[PDB]
């Protein structure tokens, strides 16, 4: 979840994740997760305030174990009622030492031990001895954890009981810089060979620095190369930038680098820097 | 002496509705508004001649017609039709029929034989559903009235094992449909997107991951698909791999935040692992959208 | 000394060679006179393009370039126009003039007048297959140049032989996918699916006995720059060389 700053501004967003449909998202370590937020501004320009994320994470490694615990080894609350209650902590001293397989946790094979030792391990019902619901029963239920991997065994069905809820919630920046502007070059093409089919990328832009400029790139060609020589003319609106292209050679090197170090320069009048360029090659 | 079969993924349009397999296919798809391609497959047919005089050449399959397909001396030509794909979900293909000569001697099968009996079972009844309904007619050019027919039963080899999942859906896996909101939606909007699959009586080789990996990719309807970080382009929640059972009808989504852009196209893949090389299939259903 | 020029050539081999000039504003010469221009309450400069020209450096010759331009003048900027030349067979490097005309400029005069001229050598310098046996050359007699709207078409594979058993060969298609870093294997196979399923090739295994005439169909849509598949195969063992040549958008 993110969420408004502590100020009133009231800003219009519409983009949240909850997990709806799962109540397990997973996530492991090497893909990507992305998380979109749309963040539409309210009755003025977006400010520059400090904006706060709010996620509900929880690793996986208390999760798995629940269907090893609470239904492998306490099946009847008879059999669970006495066994697991005089030795929690030493369930909690036994399970906190299982490590578990998650080095192939992607494709299958959840809820298997990787074999860090398997034999030595069942020398604790002598030194200490409980109840044989726990201190007799679940080393069958360690081979059941040991052997028996099911690769999803719907975990989400048994998740709500006993996983804990952590919660970071980090800050969000807003980041941005400050100088509103626009422009609109036109452009008109001069044949080279034949159209290829001219296709867009994009026009937009963001920039504040000292001696500043602000570089453009042209569209995207899909026939051969070496193509048209763009025709561009100008109308440079709103402000005084400094042009540095005219009639450039749309697949190459060129670059219409319309600079702007100069004056005329309104500030602060979105969400950020901008300059809509909107080039038209029409 | 040779065969081909070729699916089709072009709705195509009016002005070149002259030519006989394309105004079948658009005729028999003004009614029955659910398909539109993908399922009036194509196959292509060359007859040749060793006589020496010219032939007509009709043929019939249902309801199709031809054109005079007037053919030469030792010309080849090459003739086509559109038929409709088997469905499995109209039928079941898993029966021998016996010859008709009942010598009672109970032979083998001899090989991993739940997969070649049943395999080879498939392929020539697929080539019986082929053989069952194709007619020709043929007559010669100006010179004679013997209207005769062209059997094909000494003439159409096997099928290979691109003339089967060419013409059988259930060779391959996972029946998938897009149920999608709108395709002409604007920029600063949000949409669930809503793939839909049907996991197959052809699964049962395996059965050992029942959880089955997808991907979801995004094409842009010229070539050249997108990255995962598709900056600028469309947006979306979380990892797209979004798993799927070998059990029932399972459901996924995407929340495809569109920004920026028009012409788009999706489609999935499937991958059984995580793994490079895990990837069995990669269907062809690619619905598209635009944004303007 | 007050404004860097550069001429870029590339060199389109299907086309004329194209080469531009490029002017420049040359900012270690503008913060000299920004300076003095400072100095006597001025931003930027002034100066004014009045008359540019290049002209084909022979015993006497001029060109013209290859679109519109006035008479201009720019603060601190670059243009860059385009003339087209002659695409040479080889060994003939040609040379140019590339004159111009910086004015300078004043409060309302004292326009101090500057010309410039940098003659120079215009060659930066960096469809027929052949059968790369015996000098079989293909070529389509249209290549490139197909706009079809999925109806039939006809092509021209214009082969040039040693005359010496000029019947030989047999084209094809091969309406088969290719059975080929993830998504480098999607890539792939959407290449090897939008090749092998979109065009039909009406006369498949045509046996050609110097032209052809080829009658496709094409199925679906998009951009087939070269064409693959269509392959040919000859009485040696397998000279299954392509054509690679001759393109079609089916919009």
């Amino acid at each position: 979840e993110l969420s408004a700053p502590d100020t009133r501004n009231d800003y219009n967003i519409r983009g949240d994740y909850i997990a709806t449909t799962p109540a397990l998202i997973t996530f492991d370590g090497n893909e990507s997760f992305i998380n979109c937020y749309e963040i539409t501004a309210n009755n003025n320009f977006d400010s520059k305030d400090i904006f706060n994320l709010k996620v509900r994470y929880n690793t996986l490694k208390e999760q798995l174990d629940c269907f090893i615990t609470d239904a492998v080894l306490i099946e009847g609350d008879v059999e669970w009622f006495i066994l697991f209650e005089k030795w929690k902590t030493f369930w909690e001293l036994e399970i906190l030492k299982k490590l578990k397989y998650d080095y192939d946790a992607f494709k299958e094979n959840r809820i298997i031990r990787l074999l860090k030792t398997s034999i030595d391990l069942n020398k604790t019902k002598s030194k200490i001895r409980n109840l044989c619901i726990e201190k007799a029963v679940l080393d069958k239920i360690l081979i059941c954890l040991n052997k028996v991997s099911r690769g999803i065994a719907v975990c989400n069905t048994d998740m709500d009981e006993y996983v804990r809820n952590l919660v970071p919630k980090q800050l969000t920046v807003p980041v941005q810089l400050p100088g509103f502007e626009q422009f609109f070059h036109v452009q008109f093409e001069q044949m080279e060979t034949s159209h290829d089919a001219l296709h867009d990328t994009i026009a937009t832009i963001g920039n504040s620095l000292s001696y500043t400029v602000i570089v453009e790139n042209l569209s995207g060609q899909w026939g051969q190369d070496v193509i048209d020589d763009g025709g561009y003319i100008f109308e440079i609106l709103s402000s005084n930038e400094w042009l540095i292209h005219g009639q450039k050679r749309c697949a190459i090197k060129e670059k219409r680098k319309e600079f702007e170090v100069h004056l005329i320069p309104l500030k602060k009048g979105y969400l950020n820097f901008p300059r809509v360029e909107i080039t038209n090659i029409n | 002496p040779s065969m081909d079969i070729i699916p089709l993924n072009e709705l195509f349009s009016s002005q070149v509705e002259n030519v006989d397999w394309i105004e079948y296919v658009m005729s028999k798809i003004r009614a029955e508004s659910n398909l539109h391609s993908r399922d009036f497959i194509l196959l292509l047919l060359d007859f040749r001649n060793s006589w020496i005089d010219g032939i007509k050449l009709n043929v019939q399959f249902e309801d199709f017609t031809s054109n005079e397909y007037h053919v030469e001396a030792s010309h080849t030509s090459r003739i086509i039709v559109p038929i409709k794909k088997i469905d499995y979900k109209k039928y079941n293909f898993e029966n021998t029929p016996i010859p008709r000569i009942y010598p009672g001697r109970q032979f083998i099968q001899s090989g991993l034989n739940e997969e070649q009996t049943i395999e080879m079972r498939q392929k020539f009844w697929c080539r019986e559903h082929i053989i069952s309904k194709l007619k020709c007619n043929w007559k010669l050019t100006t010179d004679q009235s013997v209207t005769g027919s062209v059997d094909f039963n000494k003439f159409i080899e096997k099928f290979d094992h691109k003339m089967v999942y060419t013409i059988y859906p259930g060779r391959l896996f996972y029946g998938v449909q897009l149920l999608l909101d709108e395709p002409k939606v604007k920029v600063g909007e949000i949409i669930n997107l809503k793939i839909i699959t049907e996991p197959t009586s052809t699964c049962r080789r395996k059965q050992n991951s029942t959880v089955n990996f997808l991907d979801i990719v995004i094409f842009d309807s010229k070539t050249s698909k997108i990255l995962p970080r598709s900056n600028r382009r469309i947006l979306y929640n979380g990892s797209l791999t979004k798993p799927i059972s070998t059990t029932k009808v399972s459901e996924i989504n995407l929340e495809i935040i569109p920004i920026e852009k028009g012409r788009y196209e999706f489609s999935v893949c499937i991958s059984k692992s995580n793994n490079q090389d895990g990837i069995i299939q990669f269907d062809s259903e690619n619905v598209i959208l635009s944004v303007i | 000394l007050l404004n860097m020029r550069l001429r870029n050539i590339s060199l389109k081999s299907e086309h004329c060679i194209l080469s531009s000039l490029d002017f420049q504003t040359s900012k270690a010469s503008e913060q000299l006179t920004k300076k003095f221009i400072y100095p006597q309450e001025h931003n930027s400069f002034l100066k004014l393009n009045f008359q540019e020209i290049s002209y084909k450096l022979i015993d006497g010759t001029s060109q013209i370039e290859l679109d519109p331009i006035c008479p201009l003048k720019v603060p601190l900027t670059a243009f860059s126009y385009d003339s087209i030349s002659a695409t040479f067979k080889l060994v003939l490097l040609p040379k140019s003039t590339q004159p111009h005309r910086v004015k300078i400029t004043l409060a309302y005069e004292l326009e101090l007048h500057p010309n410039l001229k940098l003659p120079v050598r215009t060659s930066w310098e960096t469809s027929l297959v052949n059968s790369k046996l015996s000098n079989v050359k293909f070529k389509f007699i249209n290549s490139n140049i197909k706009v079809i709207k999925g109806e039939k078409f006809t092509m021209r594979l214009q082969i040039i032989n040693s005359s010496s058993s000029p019947l030989d060969l047999v084209v094809y298609y091969n309406n088969t996918i290719n059975p080929i870093t993830l998504e480098n294997q999607y890539q792939l196979h959407n290449k090897y699916r939008k090749i092998a399923e979109g065009i039909i090739l009406l006369s498949n295994d045509y046996k050609i006995p110097y032209f052809a005439d080829l009658r496709f169909i094409g199925i679906m849509s998009g951009y087939y720059g070269t064409l693959s598949g269509l392959k040919v195969l000859d009485l040696n063992t397998n000279e299954l060389i392509e054509v690679g040549n001759g393109a079609s958008v089916l919009i």
